């Protein structure tokens, strides 16, 4: 059996750590919900 | 039970002691997580239980209590913040500027930040704090590295 706890509000937190890259990728979802690299 | 509205931990006692599978958001009385995270399963709040409403596995969304209430969506431009909730961690706001997913049928927000498979349900949020969808279901590439899509569902 699964169960919920809460672990925060939503909110915009300004000053935040700022990472990550924005890379632009070929991709096919299938009828399962699964994403694969298209080439 | 738990009613709040908020970013929530999805535990199970299954498994050894207890073990975070998936993230969800809390908002108007619906729960919304991704579908892989509960595979449709019944949840429970403490002494209260939630039944799924609204599912679909090719969206990998659900929806527990009622309808998908999450609508806002990416502009294409801004940059977002990932409210990544870690299995044993605490909740952590992360900026990135998404990229883009291309498919068949229209392009898709991507948010490149790698997190344990347990952190899949964490809520992706705008200037304004709207949730524009869902981190958690997405790809690996040729680095090994986790692209995920911003995963948003349809309102009524
Ligand atoms: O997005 C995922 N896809 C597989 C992966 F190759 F990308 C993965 N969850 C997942 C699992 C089962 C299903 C679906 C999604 C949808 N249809 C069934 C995941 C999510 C996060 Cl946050 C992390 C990881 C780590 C291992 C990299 C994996």
């Amino acid at each position: 059996d699964m169960y919920i706890e809460r672990a925060g509000d939503i909110t915009w937190e300004k000053d935040a750590e700022v990472t990550g890259n924005s890379p632009r990728l070929d991709v096919a979802l299938d009828e399962s919900g699964d994403f694969s690299l298209v080439e | 039970g738990e009613t709040t509205d908020g970013v929530y931990r999805v535990m199970t006692r299954r498994l050894l002691g207890s073990t975070q599978v998936g993230v969800g958001v809390m908002q108007e009385g619906v729960f919304h997580t991704m579908w892989h995270v509960t595979k449709g399963a019944a949840l429970r709040s403490g002494e209260g239980r939630l039944d799924p409403y609204w599912g679909d596995v090719k969206q990998d969304l659900v929806s527990y209590c009622g309808p998908w209430k999450l609508d806002a969506a990416w502009d294409g431009l801004s940059e977002v913040q990932l409210l990544a909730v870690p299995p044993g961690e605490r909740a952590k706001n992360i900026q990135t500027l998404p990229g883009i997913f291309k498919t068949k049928d229209g392009d898709i927000g991507a948010v490149a930040l790698d997190y344990p498979a347990g952190t899949s349900g964490s809520p992706i949020l705008d200037k304004c704090g709207r949730v524009i969808g869902l981190y958690g279901n997405g790809v690996v590439i040729k680095n090994g590295s986790y692209v995920s899509a911003i995963t948003q569902g349809k309102r009524e």
